[PDB]
RNA sequence: AUAUUGGCGAGAGACCGAUAGCGAACAGUACAGUGAUGGAAAGAUGAAAAGAACUUUGAAAAGAGAGUGAAAAAGUACGUGAAAUUGUUGAAAGGAAGGGCAUUUGAUCAGACAUGGUGUUUUGUGCCCUCUGCUCCUUGUGGGUAGGGGAUCUCGCAU
RNA sequence: CGUGGAGGUCAGUGACGAAGCCUAGACCGUAAGGUCGGGUCGAACGGCCUCUAGUGCAGAUCUUGGUGGUAGUAGC
C-alpha cells in the first residue's frame, strides 16, 4: 500500500494548555486580536489548518495496513469476510471476556485480523 | 516485608503539622533506641529537633528548637511501635524507622495524621 | 420500485447499515455477497440478486427474481455448489448466464472466500493448542491478590524455617 | 448397609458398613461401622472387576491378569457383623499386552496400553462367566463340581476393546468395540469354541468440515427387539453406546446399519464415558446385567459421566435432566452403577464412596477410603440397628 | 438526619473507647497482684484465629515419584512463542533443578510425541513454562511414567545473596492432608535428594491456606540455639491446578472459581 | 396493560405506597405461597404467613433448609424461621432475615380464622 | 355552559435531579435582629450489623494483632473517590521557570498460540460410483433425507 | 465534533463487570473528539436516521464549596 505519510505526529495543543491548570489540552483557537498564537508568531506553537490533511489512499489505515472497524459480536465480525485485507475487527472495551473467546475464534478461522487481542483474557 | 517489620500509626492528633514533619524528618532513619535517647535528650534540651523547612545555636550543628508537644506523641508513637515489634517477636536492637510520614489532618488548629513503620537490619550473612 | 426502495434505504435509515470510522457504510445483511450497502449490492434495492450461503458444510448460491418478491417465504433459491472448485465455478457462471459482470464476479469471489475460509478445518485438524485461553474475573483477581498477601503475613516463613532448622540439626549432626 | 470397595492403590478389597446417612467428613456426622481393607497385594495387581455371584461366593479379577474365586465368611463384632475373605482358586495369564502395545503408536494419547478386565458377568445356572480384556481376547471360565476354575476356551476379538456386553434379554449374542473400532455384535457358539461377526456397525456422515467423524465407543446396552416390521437380511437388535467424543448413538439393525440418531450430549466433544441405564423415578427397569427392558428409545435414560468431575443424567434424546453429586464429586468419577434401580454407586480418583438416591439426588452414604476408587458393589442395603 | 447520626454514634464510639481503656488499666493492674487471675482469663478468651478454626503406601511413592536409586532427567521446555521472560524464568530453572536439559519448542510435536521421544531418552519429569505476557503464569511438572502431573499458577516473581555451587537443603512446612503430602513428594522427588549440607544452603516449601512459598536463604548457628536467615535471592509463590492425575485425562481435582466461600478447609 | 383509570402506574407512587404501607396492609404484603403437595390438598396457591405456620427455604445460601417460623419481622418486611440462624464471631445466635415470597410453606397452622380464609379464598379442608 | 397558584382526593409529564428542583428530598428548624423580618448548611454504609468477639500499647486520641464480611482498595469520618494543596521514596536538575524545530543519553512500552501455499505417491473414509427408496414446493439450469455393495480414487477430507 | 431528554433500529452492550475516574500506553482525524491496552469502581449504558434545548467556559473587582505562599509570621 501508499506510504503511510503523517503530517503532523505530534498531537496538537491549546496554548497555555500547561502553564494553567484550567485550561484543557483540547485544542481552540485564540479569539483574542492580540493573541500572538492567532497571529502565528515564529516560535509558537503550530496551528491545525487545511495543510495538514492525510491522503485519502492512506486516511484511516493503522500502520499495519487495516483499517480499524469497531465488532460487538459475531454477526458484526462475519461482515468483514470479503475486506479482511483492509479492514481489521476491533472488540469494543465493553464486551465480556466470555463472548472475546468466541469472538476470536471466529476471527481466526476467517482469518480476520484483531487490532487488540487477549484483551482481558489468560493464558 | 510485614514478617520483619512492625507499624504505629496516629490519626486526628492535635499537634502542630509543621512542627510534627520537622521532628519526624529530624528522626526519620535513626535506631530505635538512638532515636528514643536522641527523644529523651530533646526534652532534656541537651540536643535541638533542626527546623529546615519550616523556619542559629551550637546544637544544630549536628536553626533549631525543641518542639516538646510534639516530641512526647512522637516518642508515644515509637513506644507504640516497639510494643507491637515486641508482640510480633522482632529483635528490639536491630529496629530502626525506615519509614515515617505526617499527613495533614481534616481542619481552626491544623491536625495531622503520623504514621511511622520499623524494620529489622539484616546481618548475620556468610557463605 | 427498486429506484425508490434504493432511495429510501440510502437516505432514509436502512436497518442494517454500519457506519465504521473511516466512512464506509457497511451492510451486515446475510444475504449480501459483499458486506457495503452501496448500489446494486444491497438486496433490498435490487429485484435481482444472487449470493453464496451455507448453513452445514455444503454452499449453495442463493438467488432471487421479481417471480418471487410479490411471496418473500419463497424469496430466495438455492442450489447444491458441487464443491469441486473448478466445476463450482463453471456451475455458477451457467447459472448466472446473461447477468451482469457485476453480480458473476461478485458471486465468484464470495464462493472462493468461503472455500479457502475452509482453513477452520485445516486448524481443527492442527488442535491440542495447550494455551486454553482463560478468563479472569476482577473478582476473582481481588480474592487471590489480597488473600495470598494475607497468607504470607500469617505463614511467617521465616520462623517456620528457623525452627525447622533448630529441630533437624539437633540431633541430625 | 454392606459394601465392597476396589481400592487401586492399596490393591486390596474394602468393607464398609455403615448406616443411610454416613458421613466421613464430619465428625459430629453418622460414622462407618467398619472400614478395612482386605486381600491386599499392592497398585501393582490392583482389582479391575468384580462380580457377585452370591452373598457368600464372589468371583474377582485383577489387573494383573488373573482372576481369582474368594470365599467369604462371616464373624460377629452394635451387634453388627463383619466379613472375612478368602482365595480358594485362580486363573492366571490371560493378558496379552504384545496387541495393545502394537496398537499404541497413531493412539490418541496414552501410555503402552497395559491389559485389563473390561468386562465380567456370567454367560448364562451353569457357573459359567466370560472374561474380556483390552487386548481382545475374550476368556471363557467355569465353576467346576469342585469348585476349583477352569479355562475352557480363549476366544479372540478385534483389539482394542473397550467395552463388552452380554445380550441376556431372551425375548448368546455380544458387542464390543474401542477406539477406532466399530461397534460389532458377535455369536458365540454353544460350545465356546467360535465366535461369529454377524453385524457391524457404520460411521455416520462427515460434518461440516467433511471431516470424518471418529468411532470410539465407550458403553453399550441393549434394548429389547424392535417390535412389527422385521425384514430379513437385516438382523432385529436395538441399543445405543456412548462415545468419548460425546455424542449419543442409537443402533437399530432393522433400520440398517448406520444409527439411526446422533445426539451430541454435551459441546467440544466432552470426554463421557459409563453409560448406565437408570429410571426417573428409580424403578428397576434394567435386566441382572443391565440391560434396558424395553423396545422403544423414547422410555431410556441413561446416567453418564464426564472425565472432569461431573455425573450427567440424559434421556432417550439427549437432554441433560441434571447433574448428581455436583458439589460434592471434585474429581472424575471412574466407576458409577446403579444398583436395584435406587441406589446409584460413585467412585473414582476423590476417594470418597459415595451413594446417591435415583429419586431425588440425594448423598445417602459419604465414606473415606484414601485409595481410589475404581469398582463398587453392594452385597445388602438392611440398615444396622 | 446525617447530622444527627454522626453525631450520636461519634460520642457512643469515644465513651466506648474510654470505657475500654480504664476496664484494661484496671485489669492489669488487679493481674498484676493476682497473677493466676490473668493466666484463667487468658485460657477463658480464645483469639479466634482462622488457622485455629479450620474446618476439619510405599509403592505408590516409588512408582509415581524419582528415588534416590536413579537420579532423575527432568526436560525443561517452553510453551510455543516465548520471550525473553521466559528464558530468565529459565536460567533460575537450570540454576535451582539438579539435571535440566533445555529444547525449544518445535511448534508441531504433539504432547504424545514429546513423551514418546522422551521416553527413547530415558528422560524421567517433563517441566513446561507458559507465558501470556512478558511475565511468568504458570508453570507444570508431568512425569513419564505412568504420567502423573501436576499445574500450577506463578504469581508475585520477584528477583539479594548469590547462591552457592552446593546444593540446598529440602525443608516442607504444612504437607498434613493427602493432598498436600502428594505435591509434597512431587517437590521431594524433582529437587535434589541429596544434601550437602556443608556450605549451608537450604531450600524451603512453605504452605499456609493454598499457596506455596519457595525461598532460599543461608542459614548461620549462634550459641543461642537460634539461627538467623538472610533472603538468597529470588522469591517464588505456587498455585497448584489441575491436579490431572494423568498426562491430560482424569482430572481429580481441578479447581474450580466457585470455589473459596467457605472460606476454609484450606485445599 | 392497566384499563382502570383509578389506579396509577406511577413507580414513585408505588415506592412510597411500599415503603409506607401499614402493617394491616404488610400482613397481606407478606404472602408466602404453599408447597405444590399442599396447593393440590387445600387448593390454593399462597395464605399469609404466621408464627407456628412451617416454611422451607428455596432460595439464598440457606436453600433447602426448613424450620418452624418464630416471628414475622412486619416493620423490615422479614420473618425468621427457627433453627436458621447466624453464627457471630462472640457466640451469639441472631435469627437470619428471611423473606416470605423466597420460602414455601409446608405445614399451616389451623385456626378457626385460618379456616374461614382457606373456604373464602375457595380452599379445601 | 364561566374563573380557580387556596382545601380535600385522584391520573399524568419529550420537566429538574442534593451548587438542580419549592428557601426546605435529611425547614420556616437552627440562627441574627428590642422589633416588624431575614433565614441557611445537611440524601446514599453494608443483602442483612454479620457494627471489629478476643489478645495487646496507651490518664486520652485512637494504634498493632485477630476475625466478621463478595469486597473493610464498604469500618457507622461508611455507594465511587480528581484537581487546587500537603508529607515520604526514587530519578533529574539548580538571583528562576514556562513553550516551539531537530536529535543523543537515561528510564520504559508495543513488537504474528503466522507455522502457511502449490504439484506429485501409498492407504481409510463421505455428500464419491452403482442399485433400491422417501420427502417439500411448484414444474423449475431444484432442495432435504434413507437401506444394500469399493477403494478407478483427488470429486472432498485425513494420513 | 460533544451533552440532557424523546420517536425508531441494533431479537445491541453488561455481575465471565455498564457508567465514572486514573493511566512517563497505543490507534484514528487538520480539530471539535472517538476508539482500544492496564488499575479502583460497582448496575446501568451505548453503534445509527430524525425531533427536542435550562446543550460546550479562561476571566464578568462572577456565585457556591474546597486548598496554598503570606506564616509557624504579626500577635496572644
Amino acid at each position: 500500500h501508499p506510504k503511510i505519510v503523517k503530517k503532523h505526529t505530534k498531537k496538537f495543543k491549546r496554548h497555555h494548555s500547561d502553564r494553567y491548570h484550567r485550561v484543557a489540552e483540547n485544542w481552540r483557537k485564540q479569539k483574542g486580536i492580540d493573541s500572538v498564537v492567532r497571529r502565528r508568531f515564529r516560535g509558537n506553537i503550530s496551528q491545525p489548518k487545511i495543510g495538514y490533511g492525510s491522503n485519502k489512499k492512506t486516511k484511516f489505515l493503522s500502520p499495519s495496513g487495516h483499517k480499524t472497524f469497531l465488532v460487538a459480536n459475531v454477526k458484526d465480525l462475519e461482515t468483514l469476510t470479503m475486506h479482511t485485507k483492509t479492514y481489521a475487527a476491533e472488540i469494543a472495551h465493553n464486551i465480556s471476556a466470555k463472548n472475546r473467546v468466541v469472538i476470536l475464534a471466529r476471527a481466526k478461522a476467517l482469518g480476520i485480523k484483531v487490532t487488540n487481542p487477549k484483551g482481558r483474557l489468560a493464558l | 516485608n510485614p514478617a520483619k517489620s512492625a507499624s504505629a500509626r496516629g490519626s486526628y492528633l492535635r499537634v502542630s503539622f509543621k512542627n510534627t514533619r520537622e521532628t519526624a524528618q529530624a528522626i526519620n532513619g535513626w535506631e530505635l533506641t538512638k532515636a528514643q535517647k536522641y527523644l529523651e535528650q530533646v526534652l532534656d534540651h541537651q540536643r535541638a529537633i533542626p527546623f529546615r523547612r519550616f523556619n542559629r545555636t551550637a546544637q544544630g550543628k549536628e536553626k533549631a528548637r525543641w518542639p516538646a508537644k510534639s516530641v512526647k506523641f512522637v516518642q508515644g508513637l515509637l513506644q507504640n511501635a516497639a510494643a507491637n515489634a515486641e508482640a510480633k517477636g522482632l529483635d528490639a536492637t536491630k529496629l530502626y524507622v525506615s519509614h515515617i510520614q505526617v499527613n495533614q489532618a481534616p481542619k481552626e488548629s491544623s491536625p495531622s495524621h503520623i504514621e511511622l513503620v520499623v524494620t529489622e537490619k539484616e546481618e548475620a550473612v556468610a557463605k | 420500485s427498486d429506484e425508490i426502495v434504493w432511495q429510501v434505504i440510502n437516505q432514509s435509515f436502512c436497518s442494517h447499515r454500519i457506519k465504521a470510522p473511516n466512512g464506509q457504510n457497511f451492510c451486515r445483511n446475510e444475504y449480501n455477497v459483499t458486506g457495503l450497502c452501496t448500489r446494486q449490492s444491497c438486496p433490498l434495492a435490487n429485484s435481482k440478486y444472487a449470493t453464496v450461503k451455507c448453513d452445514n458444510g455444503k454452499l449453495y448460491l442463493y438467488m432471487k427474481t421479481p417471480e418471487r418478491a410479490h411471496t418473500p417465504a419463497k424469496l430466495w433459491e438455492r442450489i447444491k455448489l458441487s464443491k469441486n472448485y473448478t466445476k463450482a465455478l463453471q456451475q455458477i457462471d451457467e447459472h448466472l448466464l446473461h447477468w451482469s459482470k457485476f453480480f458473476r464476479h461478485k458471486c465468484k469471489q464470495r464462493f472462493t472466500k468461503l472455500t479457502q475460509v475452509m482453513i477452520t478445518e485445516r486448524r481443527l485438524a492442527l488442535r491440542e493448542e495447550e494455551r486454553h485461553y482463560v478468563g479472569v474475573a476482577p473478582k476473582v483477581k481481588r480474592r487471590e491478590q489480597n488473600r495470598e498477601r494475607k497468607a504470607l503475613v500469617a505463614a511467617k516463613i521465616e520462623k517456620a524455617i528457623e525452627k525447622e532448622l533448630m529441630d533437624r540439626l539437633k540431633s541430625g549432626a | 448397609m454392606r459394601l465392597l470397595v476396589s481400592c487401586v492403590d492399596s490393591g486390596s478389597i474394602k468393607e464398609v458398613l455403615c448406616n443411610i446417612g454416613t458421613d466421613t467428613s464430619v465428625q459430629s456426622a453418622l460414622q462407618p461401622f467398619h472400614v478395612a481393607p482386605h486381600l491386599a497385594e499392592g497398585l501393582k495387581a490392583y482389582v479391575d472387576r468384580m462380580w457377585v455371584i452370591s452373598e457368600d461366593e464372589a468371583i474377582l479379577a485383577r489387573n494383573s491378569g488373573v482372576v481369582e474365586l474368594v470365599k467369604i465368611s462371616k464373624h460377629l463384632k452394635p451387634k453388627f457383623d463383619i466379613s472375612e475373605f478368602e482365595i480358594t482358586s485362580s486363573v492366571s495369564d490371560l493378558f496379552d499386552d504384545a496387541k495393545l502395545e502394537s496398537l499404541s503408536s497413531k493412539s490418541v494419547k496414552r501410555t503402552k496400553l497395559v491389559d485389563g478386565f473390561v468386562t465380567l458377568c456370567p454367560i448364562k445356572s451353569n457357573n459359567t462367566f466370560v472374561a474380556a480384556t483390552k487386548s481382545g481376547l475374550l476368556h471363557i471360565i467355569k465353576k467346576g463340581e469342585d469348585k476349583k476354575l477352569i479355562k475352557l476356551a480363549s476366544l479372540g476379538l478385534k483389539a482394542p476393546v473397550e467395552f463388552l456386553q452380554l445380550y441376556d434379554l431372551e425375548d448368546y449374542i455380544f458387542a464390543y468395540g474401542g477406539e477406532e473400532n466399530l461397534i460389532k455384535l458377535v455369536e458365540i457358539d454353544s460350545s465356546f469354541q467360535s465366535l461369529k461377526q454377524i453385524w457391524e456397525a457404520k460411521n455416520v456422515k462427515n460434518d461440516r468440515l467433511d471431516m470424518r467423524v471418529p468411532v470410539w465407543p465407550m458403553a453399550l446396552r441393549f434394548l429389547e427387539p424392535s417390535p412389527g416390521k422385521t425384514e430379513k437380511g437385516k438382523l432385529n437388535y436395538q441399543f445405543a453406546a456412548i462415545t468419548r467424543w460425546s455424542h449419543l448413538t442409537k443402533y437399530s439393525t432393522q433400520h440398517g446399519r448406520k444409527p439411526f440418531a446422533q445426539i451430541d450430549l454435551l459441546p467440544n466433544r466432552e470426554p463421557l464415558s459409563q453409560m448406565e441405564v437408570f429410571d426417573a423415578k428409580g424403578e428397576n427397569v434394567v435386566s441382572s446385567l443391565g440391560n434396558f427392558q424395553s423396545e422403544t428409545f423414547n422410555e431410556l435414560n441413561v446416567i453418564t459421566t464426564d472425565y472432569k468431575k461431573n455425573v450427567f443424567k440424559f434421556d432417550g434424546n439427549g437432554r441433560m435432566l441434571g447433574k448428581v453429586g455436583r458439589d460434592d464429586i471434585t474429581g472424575s468419577s471412574t466407576y458409577i452403577h446403579v444398583h436395584d434401580g435406587k441406589y446409584l454407586l460413585q467412585g473414582g480418583l476423590d476417594r470418597y464412596v459415595r451413594i446417591f438416591d435415583i429419586k431425588t439426588n440425594k448423598m445417602l452414604v459419604k465414606v473415606y477410603v484414601g485409595s481410589r476408587i475404581n469398582f463398587i458393589v453392594m452385597l445388602d442395603d438392611v440398615e444396622i440397628e | 438526619n446525617k447530622l444527627k447520626r454522626q453525631e450520636i454514634f461519634a460520642d457512643i464510639k469515644h465513651e466506648k473507647n474510654k470505657e475500654r481503656h480504664t476496664m484494661r488499666r484496671k485489669r492489669a493492674k488487679e493481674e498484676r497482684e493476682n497473677p493466676e487471675l490473668r493466666e484463667q482469663r487468658l485460657k477463658e478468651n480464645v483469639t479466634q484465629t482462622i488457622e485455629n478454626t479450620r474446618v476439619y503406601e510405599d509403592d505408590l511413592m516409588r512408582y509415581f515419584n524419582s528415588n534416590s536409586n536413579e537420579p532423575p532427567k527432568i526436560f525443561l521446555t517452553t510453551n510455543v512463542n516465548a520471550k525473553k521472560s521466559a528464558y530468565e524464568f529459565a536460567n533460575i530453572l537450570i540454576e535451582i533443578l539438579p539435571n535440566v536439559t533445555f529444547v525449544k519448542r518445535k511448534f508441531g510435536y504433539k504432547l504424545k510425541e514429546i513423551s514418546d521421544i522422551c521416553i527413547k531418552r530415558n528422560f524421567t519429569d517433563i517441566v513446561i513454562i507458559n507465558e501470556d505476557k512478558k511475565k511468568v503464569t504458570g508453570l507444570t511438572f508431568i512425569h513419564l511414567p505412568e504420567g502423573p502431573t501436576f499445574y500450577f499458577k506463578l504469581s508475585s516473581f520477584v528477583e539479594h545473596g548469590r547462591p552457592t555451587s552446593h546444593i540446598p537443603e529440602l525443608i516442607l512446612n504444612n504437607f498434613q492432608t493427602r493432598l498436600g503430602q502428594t505435591v509434597g513428594r512431587l517437590f521431594q522427588s524433582i529437587l535434589p535428594q541429596n544434601p550437602d549440607i556443608e556450605g549451608r544452603q537450604v531450600i524451603t516449601l512453605h504452605n499456609q491456606r493454598d499457596y506455596i512459598f519457595f525461598r532460599r536463604h543461608r542459614y548461620v548457628f549462634k550459641d543461642n540455639e537460634r539461627v538467623g536467615l538472610q533472603e538468597l535471592g529470588p522469591q517464588f509463590t505456587l498455585k497448584l491446578k489441575r491436579l490431572q492425575r494423568g498426562i491430560k485425562e482424569e482430572t481429580e481435582w481441578e479447581h474450580k472459581p466457585e470455589m473459596d466461600k467457605e472460606k476454609k478447609k484450606f485445599y | 396493560a392497566k384499563q382502570s383509570l383509578d389506579v396509577s402506574s406511577d413507580r414513585r407512587k408505588a415506592r412510597k405506597a411500599y415503603f409506607t404501607a401499614p402493617s394491616s396492609q404488610r400482613r397481606v404484603l407478606l404472602s408466602a405461597p404453599l408447597s405444590k403437595e399442599l396447593r393440590a390438598q387445600y387448593g390454593i396457591k399462597a395464605l399469609p404467613i404466621r408464627r407456628d405456620d412451617e416454611v422451607l427455604v428455596v432460595r439464598g445460601s440457606k436453600k433447602g433448609q426448613e424450620g418452624k417460623i418464630s416471628s414475622v419481622y412486619r416493620l423490615k418486611f422479614a420473618v425468621q424461621v427457627d433453627k436458621v440462624t447466624k453464627e457471630k464471631v462472640n457466640g451469639a445466635s441472631v435469627p437470619i432475615n428471611l423473606h416470605p415470597s423466597k420460602l414455601v410453606i409446608t405445614k399451616l397452622h389451623l385456626d378457626k380464622d385460618r379456616k374461614a380464609l382457606i373456604q373464602r379464598k375457595g380452599g379445601k379442608l
